[PDB]
């Protein structure tokens, strides 16, 4: 309904330890 | 203070807000904020630059990312390349940090009683080896390749190319090895000194920090002073681009788009000027709240009442200081691909009516008061999140106004929403449409990531039918919200009340757990329902069904729905092999109504043959879709199915998907609703009658409507996990088509989950977590996606790794074991200092609190669902934790290379080591789970 | 011994217990007597079993190797039990339809010292392995609760809930 934060590709933390 | 240029008066804030906060700039041009908690376990702190990678130089793209990237392997007053992470990792903390076109965010958390001696270093951080360099190339090129086969970002970054390509924005942000390496060795560019020259971009007058810890205010104010005050200032300027990047020959303009999956598209895109000096009315976000509408008499209603759409998204999009965009993306149907012109033109027909209706003043009014209320009652944040988030809006907003400022609305304004309804217009707009429908109608590629792609001018003839669009007599203004919360008073805590959830009622028909909220003390409530039925997930079909008449029923109540969602008061709905699960959170003071009327469509649904043709062809879709996921992911659903007793794969949902008929289906629904259990868990700003009410009331509306009937017990079945052999190894081997990247995951079973074992396994990987990222990511770039950690399920756990790089998984495996051998060389070798600092770094990891009401429930549902019911599993686990010696030898010679218990099984999903055996190749999972005992389930509580 | 020396009851059966590809040994006994005293007699006489394996000749015991073979080799005297024996083999689904040869050819290779070192480590009171599973029923009457010397026996886990008893134990595997 309205563009939310982040919703691009643009959000790159540096490493992926936090997922899942 | 000398060091202190100036201090901010008072910082606007919630008043239910504990948090101290104090702003101040210092002499250098820092936007410093300090926030004092002295009741939080973590703390943490914040840098943010604004620069990003817009400001990339033309023949070095990504050269910001890179050097992101590069920061965190040693500075020179601590040259080590992992001794930041390794120190937050033995200090209960993270790190990480993100590079917007504008912004280069770095962001961290550690435990309460080290804030100093991690800040330090961060500090040291912007205060370049050239191994460190070429090794971290190949990290920043598997990120890119891991971000090639992503369509969100195959069409960004083709709508960063289909501009200007003299602009900036036209540049690619994240690089690879090419722009990186190949091409600045070609052309005899030193990229370390490029490094060096811009690190003429890195001054104080362009950053803001934000530091939370447990300390006082004026403890904060002097490190941050002291650590700080040093940077030196270069004043450079922000970068503007008033220039927009679509210029009159990019506007008007068609693009066909093929993507990797089967998705169908539609995006229509407005080129608008910078609204961010408008933070105060946010035209943009009144424009989107009613374009994007999807209540009664909105766009997206008309749409999905032609069969044309599903979901619909329309707002403001950020593009840079001196420009911006304003998107409407859709979702097209079989019909709405061909329909494409009528879709945009009912889309100039809503805005149209838009302007000439004018501007609501009550709209904006409702806007503000709804804001108002969900930034007064908003949920305490996490320390990293909320630092990184305000030192990235640092820039934007003064001290005094930067918690409130994207939130709250003061100014009414309409000149701008009707400047901006001006600029909405047929002859500034342009036109994607991605459909698989293109394939081999193209003739363009993209440089960077391949995409094919064809451009047309729109015809002129469709823009005049765009010019001449009427007033439709089915767009209607949405009309007073019903779902708006008036009700804020917290009930007060009854004498019973107890600090864990409690069994209020056990009965045939339902369980209920029951809490009410002692900690938070905010007007909301999270309620979750488990629905128990055999009928779930007895065969692919009737999983099929189950998802399907869920989606129905999501998809029917969407609109109705849509208005409580903006009011404050959401809810989830999703199918689960053992049953369906219903969650409404939110504030309570309208939640049993909604709630009344889901369960009402829960008992009355009637099934649309349109909707349902829709929705299943989009299930089928996605089904098909899967083939498109990331190797990594593959692993990981691939070892579930290995894992679990009964599961059935998506090929076998998707040849059963066919079979699915409406008769069939709306027979399924009473089947289904015939025979029930239900476990619910009620904990928010209610009491234990409201809960029965609630409850009670759920059953009524059950079996009034829907006759249902209570489950008998010895039907209770739950799953066991598949027991592997000592000292034997499986590996299942399939391929990823679209992926040219590799992916693998290695799974070691344990015995079972008890305090002793989870204490094990958790304390190994606390000392295996930095050790391995270093080893298989910093040093050996294996590739960009290296993970480790235990895995639990259906009461059994274990260790797992999960890596997704270009070499072979047999290669990747050796490495991970020689990797194994070293953590047995260093733990035996580690001293009683460092595995005690181990103990204490866990400890304030599990002893963590939760910050608001959905985590909280979130883990009470956690504790509910594998039905082991501890709820104090942290004190006595943790209790047991500070006992452990350096057990885990013995633990790692009894579970983990010629181990009597070794229980090894790894997925490899195509695209000095020790010596490892001959592997078992599983080829049907079938017959390897028949030739394999199962576990034990875990004894209730 | 069970019925023609003690005369338990009427009815007295033992033997192999096969059932979703796992086997045992089992036995049946209706009597009198309690179900606790004719545990104990039925310890004793496996005790008695193992001193007569024990003392048992090589001779007589070639002579079990051979009926056990004749039993084995036994041909179906008509179709439905040459049908009966294939139908039990496909329900198994182990479709050894050439059991008989193989097993019995194996029959005429074992020896005591296999047979005593399997009841030591299977079937004895102190076996590493043993997996024993008494089933009681009182009589009618019974409200609810010269002879060989029998074995101390361990204090026996008593079953409440069947359900809660297959929850908390694990699961054979399925022969390929
Ligand atoms: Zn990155």
């Amino acid at each position: 309904g309205i563009v939310e934060q982040c919703c691009t590709s643009i959000c790159s933390l540096y490493q992926l330890e936090n997922y899942c | 203070n000398p060091a202190i240029k100036r201090i901010g008066n008072h910082i606007t804030k919630s008043p239910e807000d504990k948090r101290e906060y104090r702003g101040l700039e210092l002499a250098n041009g820092i936007k410093v904020l300090l926030i004092s908690d002295p009741t939080t376990d973590k703390s943490s702190a914040a840098l943010d630059v604004h620069i990003g990678s817009l400001s990339d130089p033309p023949n070095i793209a990504g050269l910001s990312h890179f050097l992101q990237h590069m920061l965190f392997l040693g500075t020179k007053k601590y040259p080590k390349e992992n001794e930041y992470s390794q120190f937050l990792s033995e200090h209960a903390g993270s790190s990480n940090a993100f590079t917007s076109g504008e912004h280069t965010n770095y962001y961290f958390d550690v435990s309460h009683e080290h804030l100093e001696g991690a800040l330090d270093r961060f500090a040291q951080f912007f205060l370049f080896d050239e191994s460190a360099k070429d090794r971290e190339v190949n990290a920043v090129d598997s990120e890119h390749e891991k971000n090639v086969m992503n369509d969100a970002w195959r069409l960004f970054q083709l709508e960063k190319a289909t501009g200007n390509p003299k602009h900036p924005f036209s540049k690619f942000g994240t690089g690879n090895k090419y722009t990186l390496e190949t091409r600045p060795n070609q052309e005899g560019i030193d990229v370390r000194q490029e490094l060096l020259k811009f690190h003429a971009y890195y001054s104080s007058n362009l950053m803001a920090v934000v530091v939370l810890g447990r300390e006082s205010l004026d403890d904060l104010t002097n490190l941050v002073v002291k650590l700080f005050s040093e940077v030196e200032n270069k004043n450079v300027p922000l970068p503007e681009f008033p220039e927009h990047p679509f210029q009159e020959e990019h506007l008007k303009q068609l693009y066909k788009i093929v993507p990797i999956k089967d998705i169908r598209n539609l995006y229509v895109t407005f080129p608008i000027p910078d609204l961010q000096k408008y933070y105060k009315s946010n035209p943009g976000h009144y424009l989107g709240h009613l374009i994007g509408h999807e209540g009664p008499g909105s766009l997206l209603s008309e749409l999905k009442s032609k069969g044309w759409v599903n979901t619909l998204v329309g707002g403001q999009k950020e593009g840079a200081r001196g420009f911006m965009f304003f998107i409407i993306n859709v979702d097209l149907t079989e019909e709405g691909l061909l329909h494409v012109e009528d879709i945009i033109l009912h889309m100039f027909q809503y805005i149209q009516k838009l302007r000439a209706e004018g501007p609501q003043e009550w709209v904006f009014q409702e806007l503000k008061d709804l804001n108002a209320v969900a930034f007064r009652f908003k949920d305490k944040e996490r320390p990293r999140g909320y630092t990184s988030k305000i030192a990235g809006i640092l820039h934007y907003y003064p001290l005094e106004e930067v918690l409130t400022a994207e939130y709250l609305l003061e100014e009414f304004r309409p000149d701008l929403i009707e400047m901006v309804l001006d600029k909405l217009r047929p002859e500034n707009v342009r036109v994607a449409i991605v459909s698989k429908s293109f394939e081999g109608k193209t003739d363009r590629t993209e440089e960077w990531y391949g995409t094919q792609y064809k451009q047309e001018a729109i015809p002129d003839e469709v823009i005049k039918k765009w010019q001449n669009a009427d007033l439709n007599g089915k767009f209607k203004l949405p009309t007073k919200n019903e779902f708006i919360p008036t009700n804020f008073e917290i009930l007060p805590l009854e004498k019973e009340a107890t600090p864990y959830p409690a069994l209020i009622k056990d009965t045939a028909m339902s369980k209920l757990w029951f809490k009410q909220d002692d900690k938070f003390f905010l007007p909301k409530a999270n309620l979750n329902f488990e629905f128990f039925s055999p009928f779930a997930y007895v065969d692919p079909l009737h999983s099929n069904m189950a998802y399907l008449y869920l989606e129905l029923l999501k998809d029917s109540l969407n609109e109705y729905a849509y208005a409580a969602e903006l009011a404050g008061l959401s809810y989830d709905l999703q199918n689960t092999i053992y049953g369906m699960y219903l969650s409404v959170k939110g504030y309570n003071d309208k939640q049993p109504i909604l709630l009344k009327k889901i369960i009402e469509k829960m008992a009355t649904f009637e099934i649309d043959e349109k909707r349902f043709e829709i929705i299943k062809e989009a299930y089928m879709r996605s089904l098909n879709n899967f083939r498109a996921e990331q190797p990594h992911q593959h692993a990981m659903y691939y070892l579930r199915l290995l894992m679990t007793e009964v599961a059935w794969t998506k090929d076998e949902l998707k040849e059963a998907l066919d079979d699915v008929t409406l008769p069939r289906l709306k027979a399924f629904i009473p089947q289904l609703l015939s025979r029930l259990h239900i476990e619910a868990l009620l904990h928010g700003n209610i009491t234990k009658q409201a809960a029965l009410g609630i409850m009670q009331m759920v059953e009524d509306t059950l079996i009034e409507h829907a006759h249902t009937k209570p489950l008998l017990p010895s039907q209770l079945v739950r799953y066991r996990e598949v027991q592997l052999p000592d000292r034997g190894w499986f590996v299942y081997q399939q391929r990823n088509e679209v992926h040219n990247n590799s992916g693998i995951e290695i799974y070691y079973q344990t015995d079972m989950q008890s305090t002793s074992e989870n204490m094990f396994l958790e304390l190994f990987a606390q000392i295996i977590s930095e050790p391995a990222f270093n080893t298989l990511r910093t040093k050996e770039q294996l590739g960009y996606i290296v993970f480790s950690g235990p895995r639990r399920a259906n009461g059994i756990q274990g260790l797992r790794f999960i890596i997704q790089s270009e070499k072979p998984p047999h290669y990747l495996e050796s490495r991970v074991e020689a990797f194994l051998i070293t953590m047995e060389k260093s733990i035996e070798d580690m001293t009683e200092e460092a595995f005690q600092k181990h103990i204490q770094a866990l400890a304030i990891r599990r002893l963590d609190k939760p910050k608001k009401l959905s985590a909280e429930s979130a883990k009470y549902w956690g504790e509910i669902i594998s039905q082991q019911y501890n709820f104090d599993r942290d004190n006595t686990e943790v209790a047991y934790l500070k006992t452990l010696t350096k057990d885990i030898i013995k633990f790692y010679k009894e579970m983990l290379v010629d181990a009597p218990r070794r229980h090894k099984v790894s997925v490899h999903v195509l695209a000095q080591a020790p010596a490892l055996p001959q592997p078992e190749v599983i080829q049907n999972m079938t017959e390897f789970k028949r030739g394999l005992p199962l576990f034990p389930l875990v004894k209730p509580h | 011994t069970l019925r023609t020396k003690e005369q338990l009851g009427y009815i007295v059966f033992s033997g192999p217990r096969r059932a979703n590809g796992i086997q045992g040994l089992r036995f049946i006994i209706q009597s009198e007597k309690p179900p606790h005293y004719l545990e104990s007699r039925v310890e004793a006489f496996l005790i008695t079993m193992e001193k007569s394996i024990e003392d048992m000749t090589e001779e007589a015991f070639q002579k079990h190797i051979q009926a056990l073979a004749i039993r084995r080799l036994d041909k179906p005297k008509k179709l439905s039990a040459e049908s009966a024996k294939y139908w039990g083999e496909i329900i198994s689904q182990q479709y050894n339809f050439d059991r008989d040869n193989t097993e019995v050819a194996y029959l005429k290779t074992l020896t005591k010292e296999d047979i005593i070192k399997f009841y030591k480590e299977m079937l004895a009171v102190d076996a590493p392995r043993r997996h024993k599973v008494s089933v009681h029923v009182l009589a009618r009457e019974m409200d609810s609760n010269n002879l060989s010397q029998a074995p101390a026996l361990p204090q026996p886990e008593v079953i409440q809930n069947m359900t809660e008893f297959k929850r908390g134990l694990p699961l054979f595997p399925l022969v390929k």
